[PDB]
């Protein structure tokens, strides 16, 4: 939750900023104390409030204004940032089907395999389009069409492709 | 190919660039009142830009002149049937070249399969594609 | 306005001809002579690239002041309450 | 590059012009404040108060009495918590799109015309013996050899070095450029410009000068274009898995480079208030 | 809420190309335009 | 709180559905008049329903 929303330096920079603009309100007082402007300036930002720290005439109170502009601009910077990452987040690929063009074409990190034997291999070899895949195909591919799902279960596969009825049983009541 | 015309004296204007160089200029006779429901007759004018500027380039290494003669019809034309019989004849630009009455078409043509099947073209000049076009967008919503 | 989509059938532009003369040969390798000296892009840059539109699409819309009516209105409203406000609590102290 | 192009998007909210009107109403409302405690509280005092409220109030300050000014401070809190919560929630939005943005334009650049009077030395990967080399030989020569000290290797060796540590540039064919680009791992390789280009030639097919050949394949080639097969064929075997719009960037960091305008109107303030102390001294002397 | 308002409200009527549901689709509403019998026009007249 | 006031703003862009029961079997389609309004059904004649 710490630095990540911001710069991994922006921190300690802002607290030389605080300690800067506390001393010399501190020492602006010759126009006519230093721990009650360090607890002011150290308070306003921080938005908890402790102690009567009232400043000089006139020239504290502008620079209690473009202070307070300064803390009130950073907190409300923060969350605008964190919001933004958190609503990015959640990525996934969510195979659209044959469709998605990185299965018409993909790379051995990418595995997907189907029953041997079966009536679709005989589909994919009755199409002139999906010869690769094919033979991506059939570099690993299971005898049995029950101990898939348990592959798949396992992570080793994961794109597992067969019929529907059997896919709507099996889906529906293992979870995972 | 920009057009306006010439001024009173009969000499076209002078100009400058961005870099400060005069605009190479033709003095181009188009009919004037392109509305074609008016009796439309030559009237001397300026037209110089883009393919103007290749065709002088073009002269400077072939030693040639060149009198601009602009369409009587204002289009591209295609294969259009004479009105007379079945044949199909040829209106628009490329009939005037294929009359009598011109030599060189530089202007925005473009290649396809039947105007490059009755004439020879050259090597393009350019590259463009067809797109579709649309208008820009305003503020938007949140009312009160 | 601005130009979206992208581009189906792509043909080139050229400098038309007639069927045999003498030109055409030498016409044609002088286009492609002047297409490897840059002529063909400076006089591009020169006069299809002045284009000071942008398209920046991006940003989407700054409230304006048809998002801060409703606000400044109630707070009209609230001056405008409390300047009889003021009159009504000195007569209530006045009387009691 | 993965950037977000945010260099004052601080202060991008609240088009420019309803801070004046904040002003404008934060002193009539002190104003009015103060002549209705007329009917300690001065009429400076009480700016400091209503700032500080509209700022998530956070400093002392000192209250009014009367009934009226109590139920006249309400409304303006009711104000300043409508006005924060839709500043941050436009922020939010605003933080939201970013994309990208172009490196370096074509070869007119003096960032190409920098082969040693530059940054830690450059190079761009070029393929030996090819026409790319004689037409740039042909064109500026400070590049052929003096900008062309680090040749490549091979065309899948110098992407990869280019994925590697060294990732100086390369110049190439532009098909070819394109169609590895669209189908590679991750989005990390784009063509700049990408439809200006500088030496459009093409390809094409070859035959015997005077065969007589040449007009029937013409037109059976012209024909092709006429039914649109061509761009079936491409879109069948050149189009890549990359190359679908954009989603976003998201810079965590948002390092000082991009919020830096918040320091500056910080300083015009010490600038300011340094300014006002002057011309008080000075003031007060006579 | 106020940011979920104003995060997803954009409007999307861009005709993507050639295969846009709008653009195929007849429309009244949507109409496009070209120019009289050039080389655009017999490109469409070519493709039934 | 900022964190909390932000994650909450992420919770409010996903809306999921407004699906209904499944099939040809349920007490909101078994009787005709065993619910709250009049339910008059569009079930066209002379059709696959019809016979």
């Amino acid at each position: 939750s710490f630095m990540n929303p911001f710069q991994s330096t922006l921190w300690l920079l802002v607290g030389l900023s605080v300690h800067v603009v506390a001393v010399m309100l501190y020492l602006l007082d010759r126009f006519s104390t230093l721990s009650s402007a360090m607890w002011f300036s150290w308070g306003v930002l921080l938005n908890s409030g402790i102690g009567e720290g009232a400043p000089r005439s006139f020239s504290a109170r502008i620079l209690g204004m473009v202070w307070a502009g300064f803390a009130m601009i950073i907190v409300a910077s923060y969350t605008a940032n964190l919001a933004a990452f958190l609503v990015l987040d959640r990525p996934e690929e969510r195979i659209t089907g044959i469709n998605d063009p990185r299965l018409r074409n993909p790379s051995d990190k990418f595995i997907y395999a189907t029953v041997k034997q079966s009536s679709v291999d005989i589909y994919f070899r009755r199409q002139v389009e999906l010869s690769t895949m094919y033979r991506h195909m059939e570099k690993h591919n299971y005898e049995s069409a029950a101990e898939a799902i348990q592959a798949v279960r396992d992570n080793k596969l994961h794109a597992f492709i067969w019929d529907s009825a059997v896919l709507e049983f099996e889906a529906s009541q293992k979870c995972d | 190919v920009y057009v306006k015309p010439t001024l009173s004296d009969g000499t076209c204007k002078e100009e400058f660039t961005v870099n400060g160089d005069p605009v190479k200029k033709v003095i181009c006779t188009g009919p004037n009142d392109t509305s074609p429901g008016s009796p439309r007759h030559t009237v001397p004018q300026c037209c110089y830009g883009f393919c103007i500027d290749l065709l002088i380039k073009l002269a400077r290494t072939m030693n040639f002149t060149y009198e601009v003669h602009l369409v009587a019809d204002g289009k591209f034309g295609t294969q259009e049937r004479v009105n007379n019989s079945n044949k199909k004849e040829w209106n628009g630009m490329m009939g005037e070249l294929l009359s009598g009455q011109a030599d060189m078409i530089v202007a925005p043509l473009t290649i396809n399969n039947e105007r490059a099947q009755y004439i020879e073209f050259s090597k393009p000049f350019k590259y463009q594609g067809l797109t579709i076009l649309v208008k820009k967008e305003i503020p938007r919503s949140t009312l009160d | 306005l601005v130009t979206t989509g992208e581009l189906f059938f792509r043909s080139g532009f050229g400098i038309g001809m007639r069927k045999d003369s003498p030109w055409k040969q030498n016409v044609s390798l002088s286009i492609l002579k002047s297409h490897e000296n840059g002529f063909m892009e400076d006089l591009d840059k020169t006069w299809v690239r002045y284009q000071e539109c942008d398209s920046r699409s991006n940003a989407p819309a700054t409230l304006t002041f048809e998002n801060m009516a409703g606000v400044f209105m109630i707070v009209a409203g609230g001056i405008v309450a409390g300047i009889f406000l003021i009159f009504i609590e000195i007569a209530y102290k006045s009387r009691a | 590059s993965n950037g977000t192009v945010s260099p004052s998007a601080f202060l991008e909210p609240f088009s420019a012009d309803v801070w004046v009107m904040m002003f404008v109403m934060l002193l009539i409302v002190s104003a009015v404040a103060v002549f209705v405690f007329e009917y300690s509280f001065t009429i400076g005092k009480a700016i400091w108060l209503l700032w500080g409220l509209v700022f998530n109030n956070s400093v002392p300050v000192q209250n009014p009495k009367g009934t009226t000014s109590k139920i006249m401070v309400s409304v303006w809190a009711f104000f300043a918590v409508i006005f924060l919560a839709s500043y941050t929630a436009n922020l939010a939005a605003f933080m939201i799109q970013e994309e990208y943005v172009d490196q370096v334009s074509g070869l007119s650049d003096k960032k190409f015309q920098r082969p040693n009077d530059f940054s830690p030395p450059f190079r761009f990967g070029t393929v030996p013996n090819g026409s790319t080399e004689r037409n740039i030989r042909n064109n500026y020569a400070e590049m052929h050899a003096y900008m062309g000290k680090f040749n490549q290797r091979g065309v899948d060796d110098a992407l990869l070095s280019l994925k590697t540590g060294k990732l100086d540039a390369f110049i190439y064919d532009a098909a070819v450029l394109n169609y590895m680009a669209g189908r590679d791992e991750g989005c990390k390789l784009v063509t700049i410009g990408s439809g200006k280009v500088f030496a459009s030639t093409g390809y094409g097919i070859a035959i015997q000068k005077d065969s007589g050949w040449k007009r029937q394949v013409d037109l059976a080639i012209l024909q092709l274009f006429g039914d649109g097969e061509m761009e079936e064929l491409e879109a069948l075997w050149l189009t890549g898995i990359c190359h679908n719009e954009k989603n976003e960037v998201m810079s965590s960091q948002l390092d000082i480079d991009n919020m830096a305008g918040v320091f500056y109107m910080l300083g015009a303030a010490m600038a300011l208030s340094l300014i006002t102390f002057i011309s008080e001294h000075l003031f007060y002397w006579q």
